[PDB]
């Protein structure tokens, strides 16, 4: 026996990240961990000059 | 011109302009025309600091 496909409750296909289970997985996970890493690291310290490149690296 | 340079060298004057000064002689008399710019002492220093916006890139 194999799974045919992870195709979600939602039918429209032209959007495969609410179509396919692992496409809108990897993006939950790629757009959460971005938004708590850079959260604990930015936010707080102080706008210097090489703030842009440090961020630019960081990313 | 020689005794005005002085006071400059020692900083007891600020500037003068040397071409103002004018020298008339006529019998006994001799008038004389300087012009002097005093030295003075600080007392207000006014700051006027401006707070602005800078964009960074790369």
């Amino acid at each position: 026996f194999r799974i045919v496909d992870d195709v979600t409750t939602f039918n429209d296909k032209s959007d495969p990240v609410k179509a396919e289970m692992a496409v809108g997985e990897a993006n939950d996970f790629l757009v959460s961990e971005l938004k708590v890493q850079l959260e604990d690291q930015f936010i707080g310290t102080r706008t210097i000059n090489t703030s842009a490149s440090i961020i630019k690296d960081f990313i | 011109q020689s005794y005005l340079g002085r006071k400059k060298r020692d900083n007891e004057i600020q500037d003068f302009p040397a071409e103002d000064v004018q020298v008339i002689v006529e019998g006994n008399e001799a008038r004389i025309s300087m012009t002097v710019y005093p030295i003075r002492s600080f007392k207000k220093i006014s700051v006027s600091l401006v707070y602005k916006q800078q964009t960074l890139q790369a």
